[PDB]
DNA sequence: TTTTTT
């Protein structure tokens, strides 16, 4: 009663067959039981073992009981001799699509056609290429062919049939192990892949990082799990030489044993703060105890009486030209005694340097020449004022009427106390409290405090630019801000380990401005720490940003609204970059406080009347009897993604020199640049004949000097493109094959070309 | 041999979703009756047309040009019941080539042939009647009625002519490079499906099954354009349109009815990009990431002068892309150097057709002097072409001529992504260093899709 | 029948330098003697000399100079209104001129000696000094003095200074000012000059807004100080009777000016005005207006001085600061004047011998030596040190160490070799300049004023005659050889030094001190006696008997470079550090930090494996660096403290165009330029010449990220030497300034 | 500017 499923192609030629007998046990069959039954079925000597034979999206009948019929069936099944019409009647594509190998031609044709759907299992849903790959890793011992007939020496079906029937991958252990090995390999592979995809999907769903970080992450993680070496070792592990399952040579796979050791090992690093700080930030602090702490404070923080209420302003407030001239006039009274001559970036740099300069004893400070008072005490804040229609009016002040600016949002102690009695809460109470809320003339309309790298930063001021899918309710925003407070305080207690930040009493301050919910979050730097450096606060911002997208409450609250999960901008901390102060507008939205009371705040009225003190929202404010002071002056430099650092490590390990080293090939600033200019002169005549005789006699002069970008202005320059004022430049970077990327660039001072933007014209090899 | 592994083991969840999407029986009342398509024939203008829902399902397969989505289509064909179609004849033949390279695939035709598009429909007024959608929120019935009013001059003719097709034997319709089809077609296909299963009373119609449209294509490397010709001004205009992919991804009504969250597969990896840098450029381009200084310096190494690309003596054997058909007509010429009908129609007009007289591509990109690829079933040089046509087929060596001011970063991404290797790529200017109109709306939608637990990413 | 008087000569100045008729190669020079008799009464006297061309070319060292050139220079200097500041053209010319006129004065007339009794004669028929003889009777009057303060605002145009500094880059800015007055003498006519000469009899003060104009404030009179004397003379050069006006300095003798803010232009202008005022009336000869000083040369000079080569004939001594011991330096200047006849430090090395007679004396001294030293002189290459010393990375202790020095060995050896070549000199009477050097050497231990003279006369003499260096360093090499030979006998072991100064160890048990003094004294005795015996055998005889100085006993000694040595006696905690550059006020604090860190790190002799000690030493060195940079912050605004003294030889920062506006402050710059590197704006570090701007200074914050790096560099040099010298080598102590504690300043 | 369906 042995049942055979046979594929034929015209006397009948049978070239693939699956023999099976109905299992008399309910659930008796095991893998080794099936292997024994199959090895018994396919006779090792040749043919089958039964007495009577019934021979018959799906990929694809005669009885045999008399002696002649069964003899003919054995002859046609073990050798390949065609079955004549009498026996039945009384009762290149294949070589192409089923592998060139004999193993494939027999075993894969048997499985994919006559064995896949009948036996069920996962292999029923796998394609021909997948099944051929599985056959390729089914690397059972290979004995030589007795007739040495090659698999490609086959023309008709009388050859393919003879090859398959007299093969030793067809009538024994291999023919019995292949169906079981398909199931085993798939099971082992899915065990590892499904685990890796569980990790992938979870980390993807809870990442809450910037758009650019996400891309690197998905790609790199997919590479670790699926990469040439990882996939190769995994398939080598599943490789079996013994078809017998008991002694199969397949062991657990190295994949899912190296990723969980390499990157997925630290996939749970960005997944949890405490591991994001340990592995991504390198803290560099320097303790300073004694009079040196007091010294460092005054030297690197706004003077005590500079952010304290004063009746009228006192400082230099003027437009760009009027302050450019006044700065030069001040230098004319400053040069006689030491200040070198400086023969809108230069003005801001000079003003910041003037403000930073400290007082030497009772002598009036250096900025007193510009501010024109002897009561001025440095260091000082420097602000930028945008006016109408335009004009960046820089203003350096020694004191200002901040009481007047914050008067509108100042709530009397009686009011706050009465609201506290009406609403004894911290979430519903802040709700009620918030609901209850010429260069000289423009000073009190628009200010933008300008970062001074010389001074020490005392407040973590984060600019939260929230993007919105649709309008939001205030209560959801206030709850999200409470969650943000929680996450930021966890991140702060992680960054500053010797501080004491109780995340129910530590005051965080919040200010809010169809487009965006403009937010500003101000945090006191906990004592005894002071943060120094633009890059250090950049790192603090990255830690806070990747810590707030870890708290499930924040993402659950605001997640359905934020189109891009990036909230914190980290580019407002460079030297000379301005940030819009709270209690100020933009020339369209006056930043006003939104009160998120600490859950265990012991002084609510103080917290409310703490948002009106300028010190709470100034980068280099005076810190509010210091014994010890710890200056976090580095939290690690360039914050190469904790991922792309591995993508920088994997960049070479898989793909494969800096500009300076490449310059070594050319024996290496203006000298070699003029040699490259000689090559440019020859080609510029042909490429642009209208200005051919212009750059023939120009001199290279380095204007921009970067590690991988040396730009040299070609001071003698009519624009080559959009021929009509323009400046020509010579770029220097890395070429295609680690060469010299020398580019001709014609920045144009006209409207047609992007004004003051650098453009490229041709890049030639060197 | 390990290259296929990720696809092999990640297409299985896709296969284990399309099956239930295709074996879901509809309620008896929701099945579009024959009388519906009888009334549609009776209707003359697409105004009194009744609001009628035509149920359908989708499964979206998206990714880069060489992402390997073709492996997903291959696995689908050999395992599932399916009618594989294509948005263009070239794409249909490309799929046939890649499906017959593994097993048997029946002759793959275009979706247009499948729903009965014939010769007279080619030049048909496909944008005439108006529609004020009683919407916001837009009901699916209103969207389908808009897409039927859009194609009234095609839907009506198909219904009238109908009142054996391959739509009678399967409910899984794979449309490859479906971004080359406009949104009007999506509803149309579903509509036509029900037609061909109602007149013939197919066993699927008795089983109350509904169409599932497996749309495979690149959403940020492909666009669909609609051309209308004004018959007095003789000004043929071509506006941009919403493709099927963008319609499905960006419409809140379709993203809910079709449940794109549980029905979306993004193929994420290229397999011909041997340049960390070329790959990184393609990544910044297909995702909308901020353009940094480093990217500008990288693409700086490709810029070669305007008079270097256009000169035929340079870059021999390099395909040159322009952003204007007149520009190609100029460059090809330079390279070579190196009664009753018009009586009655004039009567009816109350008072450029060379392009609208044959295959547009070669008709407006020819100087006929030759020096090639067959266009129709009409030869093209394959040496110079437009960026918009370049979307269809990949190229070996590419020199891009960019017109300033008309710079669209999607055009730059399409032009730069036609070649496998960044080594063989030259350009007029730097698209990253010049003013470019970037439209990063579908980019954030893919990004939010890459940020969803129910979307299947295949590496 | 010659007149005879009794007087002491207080000064000798140059009045006239003329070329007589029928003369081609010999010029006569008239010398003004400011003689004073007993009880101070002063009578002016005059003498004549006759210098030949050969003598001029000998005292110049080259034949480029000629008699015509000297006479032209003297004629130009005759008038100060037309052209003052004559020496600035060829300072060597006037230097040699004074040298030869003094030599001829010594030769023809006889032996002269300032502030000393001298019998003087005169010939009435002609009316000049004829012969000077040393007398031996009289308690001569004390060399009285007068305190002079003079300040002038000579409105020099800055751009001229900038241009003249551009022609010669490393031109000391006092030379720039002085050249500006020389090229525009009218600038010396308009200046707010104020003068106050206080004497013991009567004070005199004048104030001017314009120099030529009458005073806007008077006090006393010109006549109280000066007794204008008209004296008739009949020189052999001038047959006709020639009358000379001289400014006899009644009441006082020499001037005493504070060197703190001394302005050579100020005194030049005041003396030019006096010259114009006195010699305005004709009928008499005009004197020479010549002055020399370190401000008169492009590259400057070490020791402040103001020579008076002519008018008014009164020596003026600049005594720089030193308020605590002002009388001591005034006496030192007076002694230096009296001994070296006032040529020092203006004439230079020619006080001893002509610059060109030295090539003969050195050769004549290479012959009288012993045969071995004869070759030893000829094989001397710069810094040979042919003696068994220690490897520069090395340290010793605990063993009884000791430093020794021969006080003034180069000067004494030069004197002995000069006597060896004395027989080879052309003129036995031309050896009087060889009597001043012996007077200096003999009086060197008794009085320190001879010291500073000998520490500059000798190195400059060695530059006048390059061949004398190979002789002096060969004689000293021979001395070191016998030092090493005798050392073994007395348990001494040569371990390092530089010749005259040498430090070594003792092979005595390192715990006993009662017998330590005995061996340390016997070694000194034996080494001194043996070196004296070698010198005597080498024929070289020293005027002052040789003496060895025990400059300290120490137990530990560590050396890193060839000059850097630190010694420490644990018992009394007395230490000594050498080789650390004191290039400013911060380097002294660095030296103190180093001498405390080394005292603490060699106190770690507690029994430990050598590996442990290296780490517990490096930790302490890093901690010392930390405590230094912490204290550096509390003085970040003291730019003068963070200042470096650049020499006119070293590469220097470029002068800002506003430092050329210091007024009466550019004159103070003679040798050193004190520069502080400040950081204006960002990125750029610019140098500020501190002493060329008025005080209090206003500056951008001082770039301590540059000065502290160099101070730390030399600290790590010392610390790497000690770390790799006491314990196992292989450790270059580096302090991560750029990371650990860079934030404080940058 | 702008392809594509028979
Ligand atoms: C070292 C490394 N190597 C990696 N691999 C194999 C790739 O980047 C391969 C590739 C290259 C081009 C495309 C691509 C193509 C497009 F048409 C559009 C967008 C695209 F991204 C996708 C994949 S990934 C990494 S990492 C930095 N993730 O560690
Ligand atoms: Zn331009």
């Amino acid at each position: 009663p042995v049942e055979v499923t046979a594929l034929y192609a015209t006397p009948v030629y049978i070239f693939s067959y699956d023999a099976y007998t109905h299992d008399g046990r309910a659930d008796g069959p095991t893998e080794q039981d099936r292997f024994e039954e199959s090895r018994a079925l396919y006779q090792a000597s040749g043919g089958l073992n039964g007495d009577s034979f019934r021979v018959t999206r799906g990929r694809t009948v005669c009885r045999f009981e008399r002696a002649d019929d069964v003899a003919a069936l054995q002859d046609a099944l073990a050798h390949g001799t065609p079955l004549q019409p009498d026996h039945i009647a009384a009762t290149f594509w294949f070589l192409s699509k089923f592998g060139p190998d004999e193993k494939s031609l027999v075993l894969t044709t048997r499985y994919y056609l006559l064995q896949a759907q009948r036996l069920g299992g996962a292999g029923a849903t796998y394609d021909l290429q997948a099944i051929k790959d599985i056959c390729a890793t089914y690397a059972i011992p290979h004995a030589p062919r007795p007739d040495t007939v090659s698999a490609a020496s086959l023309t008709s079906f009388a050859a393919i049939t003879r090859f398959c029937c007299t093969s030793q991958y067809a009538r024994g252990a291999a023919a019995a192990g292949f169906p079981l090995y398909v199931e085993r390999r798939i099971a082992a592979d899915v065990r590892e892949t499904s685990a890796l995809e569980k990790f992938i999907t979870h980390d993807r769903s809870c990442l809450r990082v910037s758009d650019r970080e996400f891309i690197t992450y998905i790609y790199l993680a997919h590479f670790e799990c699926f990469s040439p070496p990882r996939l190769a070792t995994h398939l080598r592990a599943v490789t079996t030489h013994d078809p017998n399952p008991a002694a199969s040579t397949e062991q657990p796979s190295p994949l899912g044993r190296e990723a969980v050791e390499q990157f997925f090992c630290h996939v749970r690093a960005q997944l949890n703060i405490g591991e994001y700080v340990k592995h991504n930030v390198t803290p560099r602090e320097t303790v300073l105890d004694g009079d040196t702490a007091k010294a460092y404070l005054r030297a690197r923080t706004y003077a005590p009486g500079a952010l304290t209420p004063a009746p009228a302003y006192c400082g230099a407030v003027d437009s760009a030209t009027k302050m450019m001239g006044r700065l030069a006039d001040a230098e004319k009274l400053l040069v006689p005694r030491g200040w070198p001559a400086f023969a809108t970036c230069g003005i801001v740099k000079r003003l910041l340097r003037l403000a930073a300069t400290e007082q030497q004893g009772p002598t009036p400070p250096a900025i007193a020449a510009l501010i024109r008072n002897a009561a001025v005490q440095t260091p000082l804040p420097v602000y930028r004022i945008s006016m109408v229609p335009t004009g960046q009016a820089f203003a350096a002040l020694a004191w200002d009427d901040w009481a007047r600016i914050t008067r509108d949002a100042r709530l009397a102690e009686a009011v706050v106390s009465a609201e506290a009695a009406a609403h004894p809460d911290h979430g519903a109470l802040g709700r009620r409290l918030t609901d209850r809320i010429d260069a000289g003339g423009q000073m009190y309309v628009n200010r933008n405090e300008i970062f001074n790298g010389a001074l020490a930063i005392t407040n973590i001021i984060l600019d939260l630019d929230i993007a919105l899918k649709e309008p939001v309710p205030f209560r959801r925003l206030h709850e999200a801000l409470g969650h943000f407070r929680r996450g930021a305080l966890a991140a702060v207690q992680l960054l500053f380990p010797a501080a004491r930040v109780d995340p129910d009493a530590y005051p965080c301050y919040f200010f809010k401005s169809t487009d965006k919910i403009g937010l500003r979050v101000c945090m006191p730097v906990p004592a005894p720490y002071v943060v120094h450096g633009s890059l250090t606060m950049r790192g603090v911002a990255r830690v806070i940003q990747q810590a707030v997208l870890l708290d499930r409450d924040f993402v659950e609250a605001i997640g359905s609204y934020v189109k891009n999960f990036l909230l914190i901008d980290t580019g407002v901390y460079a030297h000379g970059h301005s940030l819009r102060l709270p209690y100020f507008a933009k020339i369209c939205g006056r930043l006003l406080p939104v009160f998120v009371i600490p859950p265990a705040c012991k002084d609510v009225p103080a917290f409310v009347a703490a948002h009106a003190d300028p010190r709470r929202f100034h980068f280099h404010a005076p810190p509010t009897s210091p014994r010890e002071i710890r200056v976090l002056h580095s939290l690690g430099g360039d914050y190469v993604s904790f991922f792309e650092r591995k993508a920088s490590r994997n960049a070479l390990e898989h793909f494969g020199e800096t500009l300076t080293e490449v310059l070594g090939r050319y024996n290496v600033v203006e000298g070699f640049a003029s040699e490259l200019l000689g090559r440019i002169v020859a080609c510029i005549e042909t490429h642009f004949p209208e200005h051919a005789g212009e750059y023939q006699a120009v001199s290279v002069r380095r204007a921009v000097s970067k590690d991988d970008w040396v730009l040299l202005q070609l001071v003698p320059l009519s624009c080559l493109r959009f021929k009509h004022t323009a400046r020509t430049f010579v770029a220097l970077s890395v070429g295609a094959n680690n060469r010299l990327c020398v580019s001709l660039c014609q920045q144009c001072f006209a409207a047609k070309c992007d004004s003051n933007r650098l453009h490229t014209l041709f890049t030639i090899d060197a | 041999a390990f290259l296929n592994f990720t696809s092999m083991h990640g297409v299985q969840p896709i296969l284990k979703r399309i099956r239930e999407l295709s074996q879901q029986q509809l309620d008896g009342a929701q099945v579009p009756h024959l009388q519906w398509f009888r009334d549609v024939a009776a209707l003359e203008s697409p105004a009194g047309l009744p609001l009628r829902e035509f149920p359908f399902a989708v499964y979206l397969i998206t990714g880069n040009a060489g992402s390997g989505k073709s492996t997903c289509v291959q696995t689908i064909n050999e395992v599932l019941d399916c009618v594989v179609t294509g948005a263009t004849r070239i794409a249909a033949q490309n799929m046939y080539a890649k499906l017959s390279g593994a097993f048997l695939s029946r002759p793959i035709n275009t979706i247009f042939h499948e729903f009965g598009f014939r010769g007279n429909h080619v030049q048909a007024q496909l944008g005439q009647y108006p529609y004020t959608l009683t919407s916001n929120p837009a009901s699916l019935e209103d969207l389908q009625r808009r897409d039927l009013t859009y194609y009234w001059e095609v839907i009506l003719d198909l219904t009238k002519r109908a009142l054996l097709p391959a739509f009678t034997r399967s409910n899984v319709i794979v449309i490859d490079e479906a971004g080359l089809l406009g949104r009007h077609l999506l509803t149309a296909v579903v509509y036509c499906w029900w037609m061909i299963n109602a007149l013939y009373h197919t066993p699927q119609y008795a089983a109350r099954l509904r169409p599932v449209l497996v749309c495979v294509g690149s959403p940020t490397q492909t666009a669909s354009l609609e051309s209308t010709f004004e018959h007095q001004k003789l000004r043929c205009s071509v506006r941009q349109s919403e493709n099927v992919l963008t319609y499905l991804i960006c419409n809140r009504t379709l993203r809910e009815y079709a449940r794109l969250s549980y029905s979306w597969a993004i193929f994420i990896n290229n397999k011909r990009c041997v340049e960390h840098e070329f790959g990184n450029l393609m990544k910044v381009l297909e995702y909308g990431l901020p353009i940094t200084e480093e990217h500008m310096q990288f693409v700086d190494r490709f810029v070669v002068p305007e008079n270097y690309i256009t000169n035929p003596a340079n870059l021999p054997g390099w395909t040159r892309l322009f952003s204007s058909h007149k520009e190609v007509s100029a460059y090809m010429a330079k390279l070579h150097a190196y009664v009753k009908e018009f009586d009655e129609y004039r009567r009816l007009t109350h008072q450029a057709n060379a392009s609208r007289i044959t295959n547009y591509s070669q008709s407006q990109d020819q100087d006929v002097t030759y020096v090639i690829a067959v266009t129709a079933r009409g030869i093209s040089s394959k040496l110079a072409m437009t960026i918009t046509r370049s979307q269809g087929l990949s190229l070996d060596k590419v020199a891009i001529c960019f017109t300033p001011g008309n710079l669209r970063l999607n055009s730059a991404y399409v032009a730069m992504s036609r070649t496998t290797s960044s080594e063989f790529l030259r350009m007029n200017l730097n698209p990253l260093r010049e003013r470019h109109e970037r439209d990063d709306v579908i980019s954030e939608h893919i990004l939010s899709a890459l940020r969803d637990p129910n979307v299947v990413i295949v590496y | 029948d010659i007149v005879w008087v009794e007087e002491s000569v207080s000064a000798i100045t140059l009045y006239a330098v003329w070329l007589p008729p029928r003369a081609r190669e010999y010029f006569h020079a008239l010398v003004y003697f400011v003689c004073r008799n007993a009880a101070g009464e002063g009578r002016a006297r005059f003498a004549e000399v006759s210098v030949t061309a050969t003598e001029l070319r000998d005292f110049y060292g080259s034949a480029d100079v000629s008699v015509q050139a000297v006479v032209a220079a003297a004629r130009a200097a005759t008038t100060p209104a037309a052209s003052p500041l004559e020496p600035l053209e060829n300072p060597t010319l006037w230097r040699a001129l004074y040298a030869c006129v003094l030599a001829a004065l010594e030769r023809q007339t006889g032996p002269v000696a300032l502030f000393a009794p001298l019998r003087i004669g005169s010939d009435p028929r002609t009316g000049l000094v004829v012969k000077v003889e040393r007398a031996s009777w009289g308690p001569p009057a004390a060399p009285r003095a007068a305190l002079l303060v003079a300040e002038a605002n000579i409105d020099i145009d800055p751009m001229a200074l900038a241009a003249r500094v551009a022609e010669h880059p490393d031109a000391r800015l006092a030379w720039a000012r002085l050249a500006a007055i020389r090229d525009t003498p009218q600038c010396a006519s308009a200046a707010s000059l104020t003068v106050n000469i206080t004497t013991g009899t009567a004070l005199f003060a004048r104030e001017y807004q314009t120099l030529a104009f009458p005073p806007i404030k008077k006090e006393g009179a010109f006549g109280d100080l000066v007794e204008v004397c008209e004296v008739g003379l009949r020189p052999r050069g001038h047959p006709q009777r020639v009358t000379a006006r001289v400014l006899l300095p009644r009441d006082y003798d020499y001037f005493v000016s504070a060197g703190e803010k001394f302005s050579a232009p100020a005194l030049v202008a005041l003396f030019r005005q006096w010259h114009t005022t006195v010699h305005a009336a004709p009928g008499a000869l005009a004197p020479v207006f010549a002055f020399l000083g370190p401000e008169f040369e492009v590259r400057g000079g070490p020791v402040p001085y103001f020579a008076v080569l002519g008018f008014p004939g009164w020596p003026t001594f600049t005594v720089p600061a030193t308020a605590e011991s002002a009388r001591d330096l005034v006496r030192g200047a007076a002694a230096a004047y009296a001994a070296l006849l006032g040529a020092w430090p203006a004439v230079g090395a020619r006080v001893v011998l002509p610059p060109r007679a030295w090539p003969g004396v050195a050769s004549a001294a290479a012959g009288c030596l012993l045969p071995a030293v004869r070759e030893a002189v000829a094989r001397w290459h710069p810094a040979t040190k042919i003696i068994q010393l220690l490897d520069p990375p090395a340290a010793v202790g605990p063993v009884w160490t000791a430093r020794f020095c021969f006080p003034g060995l180069r000067a004494q050896l030069l004197a002995a070799l000069a006597d060896l070549g004395g027989s080879g000199l052309a003129d036995p009477h031309g050896r009087t300049g060889l009597a001043r050097l012996d007077a200096l050497v003999v009086a060197a231990p008794s009085e320190p004023w001879a010291g500073a003279v000998l520490e500059r006369l000798v190195p400059d003499t060695c530059n006048a005659c390059p061949a004398l260096r190979q002789l002096l360093g060969g004689v000293m090499a021979a001395v070191c050889l016998q030092i090493e030979e005798t050392a073994s006998s007395v348990k001494f072991a040569v371990c390092g030094g530089d010749g005259g100064a040498f430090w070594g160890v003792f092979n005595v048990d390192p715990q006993d001190a009662d017998a330590a003094s005995g061996v340390i004294e016997d070694a000194r005795r034996a080494i001194e006696t043996a070196v004296g015996a070698v010198l005597r055998a080498n024929a070289v005889r020293l005027r002052h008997p040789l003496c060895l100085a025990l400059e300290g006993v120490y137990t530990h000694a560590v050396a890193w470079s060839q000059a850097g040595v630190w010694f420490w006696n644990s018992r009394d905690n007395t230490d000594h550090l050498g080789g650390f550059p004191l290039r400013g006020p911060a380097y002294t604090t660095a030296a103190g930090v180093v001498r405390d860190t080394l005292r603490r790190v060699l106190g770690l002799t507690t029994a430990c494996v050598p590996e442990e000690d290296a780490l517990t030493a490096r930790g302490l060195m890093e901690d010392a660096c930390d405590r230094l940079i912490l204290d550096a912050f509390n003085k970040r605004l003291d730019a003068e403290y963070w200042s470096v003294r650049v020499s006119p030889f070293e590469a220097s920062d470029p002068l800002p165009p506003t430092a050329f506006r210091g007024g009466a402050l550019l004159d103070a710059e003679h040798y050193w330029r004190r520069v502080v590197r400040v950081c204006p704006g960002g990125g750029e570090s610019v140098g500020v010449p501190v002493d060329l701007y008025p005080r209090p200074l206003v500056l951008p914050p001082v770039d301590c990220a540059h000065h502290l790096r160099e101070i730390l560099r030399e600290i790590e040099l010392v610390f790497t030497g000690v770390l790799a010298g006491v314990w196992g080598e292989g450790g270059k102590f580096v302090y991560p300034f750029d990371d650990k504690m860079s934030f404080l300043f940058a």
